[PDB]
């Protein structure tokens, strides 16, 4: 009925860690971004990349499936 | 022995079929000036915390402002 929503994530990075090294993590600790991205996600599907600009974000060709 | 994928999320937004079309173009989405100071940190789906984007030497990272 077109009252629909899609939740988008603007992801800038990924890191693979051990479930057991948190919550050894607390405030002040730095978590490092091992894999660096600029993708847009909707649940698990990647829809495409994006560029940050002075206003916010501009998105290159975005998949729709 | 690595379990989990941490995701670093600059911005989230729930979006309509309309606003979805408008981005398929190249229309600008308006983030605050202050976005880099609340980067959400997500493990396999769930929100773990939040923090400012930092640069140490080579790499990028998120200095943790709040957690669990
Ligand atoms: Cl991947």
């Amino acid at each position: 009925p077109k009252m629909l929503r899609w939740p988008l994530r603007f992801v800038i990075g990924s890191s693979d860690t051990q479930r057991s090294l948190l919550g050894r993590i607390g405030i002040g600790d730095v978590l490092l971004i091992r894999t660096s991205r600029a993708e847009v996600y909707c649940y698990a599907k990647k829809l495409g990349h994006f560029n940050r600009v002075e206003g916010g974000i501009i998105v290159e060709t975005l998949d729709i499936q | 022995p690595v379990d989990v994928k941490l995701e670093f999320v600059l911005y989230r937004k729930n979006v309509t079929l309309a606003e979805l079309e408008a981005m398929g173009q190249q229309q600008l989405l308006s983030l605050p000036t202050n976005a880099e100071l609340n980067v959400e940190i997500m493990a396999n789906g769930v929100l773990l915390g939040n923090g400012e984007l930092v640069q140490m030497n080579d790499t990028l990272g998120v200095e943790i402002h709040e957690w669990l």
